[PDB]
């Protein structure tokens, strides 16, 4: 009965964030989101934050007065990341995603740290995750999408694109319903999630060259869409930055950038096969001199039980291998992005 | 290249009694500040930094950043240029901010802790003294000192009001010269006089109190004096000085500053405005933004330090240019208690504050005065700043934005301590 698929274009901000917009209300207010197959909840800036916060004053704010399909719950909400916590209060209102209309709870946020939130060209994140990683057990959006059923395939995909493979065109697209075979080259191969209630899957071993320097007894891979790099334990990313050589520079790590395209590469064994990026897919080489330092798309995220520990595969990992999650049959396909 | 681009991660992890002293009186002997033996001190610190240090001090660097700019907006929207120049220091108003915090409970200690925009008022003063060692133990290698970063705050108390020890020893955290002085309010013209007064003799900057535009009741005045010395590299004073165009029909002969090298540059067409980084060290550098034509200063101001970001220096690529621009002996000041007051904010520093680990006794903040003296010194494309400009002072090293500026008019004036 359901035919339909949905494409929301990206824009790509430095390779670290690609965001689309959502409507809110009635009218629909606009706001810029992170779609996250990490995380679960709908969160936007609230107009009830107040004006001491920075990061509220310089982002869109949601006014549900200004909503004729507005309806109030007020349930405290509290999402803690690892550094800063955003919190607020649910409210339930129609959200236009794509062209799908769905009536959805999410959070005002209230109080919103100024560090990491004043780096973000973002507003808000749209969480693409199952209802066991939403905070509150409040139903995320794309269940809600699927008890619709106007969608062809319960189904959605990710197309990022490279920012200096291309300048002034397409950063990104997400596919509600299915894949666009314009983005990706081949079939995808499919690997089935170990547990319903994340994106995540077994991982075989992390090559460095030839030799399997990490993973080598097994370990989880988290496939996140709204992480910006592929992050790792602290143990496994200070083992994974010695075999490269790259040093700590402040929050980065850094080589040379004359010794960039030199490094090996890494090669993630997932489902039987390897996934292998070159020193060109992870490494941002803004200069070849060798006076100047380059940042690696690569950092250390301890990510608590139960989901953690786990590698996170981010924007890095997915401007390679464009990746369709499927809800349907609880697994996920990768094939390479063109 | 000298901007950080933080990687996004979203994945939810889920996880008996105070001393206290009536301050000596004002009108007391007091030795002059020692600017040398402070920028030691400074350097020492630096050189003690372990790697985690360094980091903390990264982040309250960005923290101040982002209020930085965003009060630099409420100056620029409220007052603009007052009177040629308007000069503002990120660290140094994130650093009133964070010192008042230090003395604060409960409404008035949430509401300072947000507009910080991150608990622990030790840890973020410590951070931030850290910034000002990164800054100026750089070209420490040379006997020459390239960067000299100066702070006295001035702590003045009406009659009856004791400091807590705890509170004054805590601010050295930040700023180890600390005056705390008795002073009476009953007469706001002739207290503004004496505070004038106390502040040539100690350091030997032009001071200008804003507190004859206080409450009659006002028992506390809270004021940071801030002293920047920056010797631009490869650049000498030109014997024979030129014509700066404040406007189409008035210009000024200024001395001028003349360098020629390697300088990083980025012309933007479409925004319409360029950019030059000139260094002072390694990690230290000015920012100079000019606008392609003179009167889209304020568009400009809007696309650049309004935004509220460092992306307009993100497209810097080197160049061989010869830089002329005026040698700045810049003496300003604006009351931050009154420009939070009419900024679009909740009440923070009104009568009804609590700030009981400063003091038991009844606060009613008269002024919080932020008084900067900022000097540029000495040691194919040109670009001549011969008309009105955009600065400003980073600091790779600690992502820290030390001073915004805008010069409409570069010539010294005491009519930069004008209060409105
Ligand atoms: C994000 O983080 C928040 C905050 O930490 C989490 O919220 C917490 O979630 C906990 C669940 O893991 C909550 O803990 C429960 O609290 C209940 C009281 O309010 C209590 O009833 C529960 O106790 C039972 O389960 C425990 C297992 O975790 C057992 O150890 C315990 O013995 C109890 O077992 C039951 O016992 C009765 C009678 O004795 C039997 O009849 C039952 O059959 C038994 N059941 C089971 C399964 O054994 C438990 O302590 C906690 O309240 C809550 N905290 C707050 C402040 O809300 C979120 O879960 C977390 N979310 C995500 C997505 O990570
Ligand atoms: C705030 O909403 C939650 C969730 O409400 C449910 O889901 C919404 C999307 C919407 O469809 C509602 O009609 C649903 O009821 C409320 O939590 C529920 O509380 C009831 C008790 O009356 C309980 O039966 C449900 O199991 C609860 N659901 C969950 C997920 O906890 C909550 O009561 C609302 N709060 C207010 C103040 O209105």
């Amino acid at each position: 009965l359901g035919n339909t698929t949905s494409s929301v274009i990206l824009t790509n901000y430095m390779d670290t964030q690609y965001y689309g917009e959502i409507g809110i209300g009635t009218p629909p207010q606009t706001f810029k989101v992170v779609f996250d197959t990490g995380s679960s909840n709908v969160w936007v800036p609230s107009s009830k934050c107040s004006r001491l916060y920075t990061a509220c004053v310089y982002h869109k704010l949601f006014d549900a007065s200004d909503s004729s399909s507005y309806k109030h719950n007020g349930t405290e909400l509290t999402l803690r990341y690892s550094t800063g916590t955003v919190s607020g209060f649910l409210s339930q209102d129609i959200i236009t995603v794509g062209g799908i209309t769905v009536t959805q709870m999410f959070g005002e946020v209230t109080e919103m740290p100024a560090l990491p939130f004043m780096l973000a060209e973002f507003d808000g994140v749209v969480g693409m995750g199952f209802i066991e990683q939403a905070i509150g057990r409040v139903t995320p959006i794309f269940d809600n999408i699927i008890s619709q059923g106007v969608l062809k395939e319960d189904v959605f995909s990710f197309y990022y694109n490279r920012d200096s493979e291309n300048s002034q065109s397409l950063g990104g697209q997400i596919v509600l319903g299915g894949s666009d075979p314009q983005h990706y080259e081949g079939n995808f191969h499919y690997i089935n999630l170990i547990k319903t209630g994340v994106w995540q899957i077994q991982m075989k071993g992390v090559s460095v060259g030839s030799s399997t320097l990490l993973c080598e007894d097994g370990c989880l891979a988290l496939v996140a869409t709204g992480a910006s790099y592929i992050s790792g334990s602290t143990s496994s990313i200070e083992k994974l930055m010695e075999a490269l050589g790259a040093k700590k520079r402040l929050f980065d790590y850094v080589v040379k950038c004359n010794e960039g395209p030199t490094l090996p590469d890494i090669s993630f064994h997932l489902g039987g096969k390897e996934y292998t990026l070159t020193s060109a897919d992870y490494v941002f080489q803004e200069s070849y001199s060798s006076k100047k330092l380059c940042t690696l798309a690569i950092h250390a995220m301890d990510i608590p039980p139960p989901t953690g520990p786990t590698w996170a595969l981010g924007a890095t990992f997915i401007r390679k291998f464009y990746t369709e999650f499927d809800r349907r049959n609880n697994r996920i396909g990768f094939a390479l992005a063109r | 290249d000298r901007v950080y681009i933080h990687p996004f991660h979203l994945v939810i992890h889920n996880e008996p009694k105070d001393p206290t002293f009536i301050p000596a009186p004002i009108q007391a002997k007091t030795s002059p500040v020692d600017e040398k033996a402070l920028q030691d001190q400074l350097v020492l610190v630096a050189a003690k930094l372990d790697t985690e240090d360094k980091l903390r001090a990264a982040m309250v660097g960005m923290l101040a950043n982002f209020l930085g700019f965003r009060i630099y907006g409420m100056h620029s929207e409220l007052w603009g240029v007052v009177h040629g120049a308007t000069v503002l220091s990120p660290t140094a108003v994130f650093g009133t901010l964070a010192s008042l915090y230090l003395g604060a409970l409960d409404h008035t200690a949430d509401r300072l802790q947000a507009i910080l925009g991150v608990l622990d008022a030790h840890k973020v003063l410590s951070a931030l003294q850290a910034v000002q060692g990164l800054l100026v133990a750089q070209g420490r290698a040379d006997s020459q000192a390239q960067l000299l970063l100066s702070t006295v705050v001035g702590v003045f108390t009406a009659p009856g009001l004791h400091l807590k020890q705890p509170f004054v020893q805590g601010l050295a955290l930040y700023t180890p010269v600390v005056l705390p002085r008795s002073l009476d309010f009953t007469e706001l013209d002739v207290a503004a006089e004496k505070i004038d007064r106390f502040m040539q003799a100690v350091t030997g900057w032009k001071t200008g109190s804003s507190l004859m535009g206080a409450s009659v009741d006002s028992t506390l005045a809270f004021n940071t004096y801030v002293h920047f010395q920056g010797k631009m590299k490869g650049f000498s004073l030109l014997a024979e000085p030129q014509e700066f165009w404040v406007d189409q029909s008035t210009s000024v002969s200024v001395p001028m500053l003349s360098g020629m090298g390697t300088f990083q540059h980025w012309s933007d067409i479409q925004d319409q405005f360029s950019v030059t980084q000139v260094p002072f060290t390694e990690s230290a550098s000015l920012l100079l933004i000019q606008p392609h034509y003179a009167s889209d200063l304020d568009k400009v101001e809007g696309l650049t330090f309004q935004q509220n970001s460092l992306n307009w220096m993100k497209k810097l690529s080197p160049r061989t240019i010869h830089l002329t621009m005026p040698q700045l002996v810049l003496q300003g000041s604006y009351d931050l208690q009154d420009l939070l007051a009419q900024a679009e904010l909740p009440a923070i520093l009104h009568t009804e504050l609590n700030l009981q680990k400063l003091s038991n006794d009844r606060i009613r903040v008269g002024e919080v005065l932020n008084s900067i003296f900022f000097e540029l010194e000495a040691d194919v494309l040109e670009v001549t700043l011969n008309r009105p400009f955009l600065f400003a002072v980073y600091d790779q090293s600690a992502t820290a934005l030390h001073f915004l500026g805008r010069v409409a008019n570069p010539l010294s004036t005491a009519h930069h301590h004008h209060h409105h």
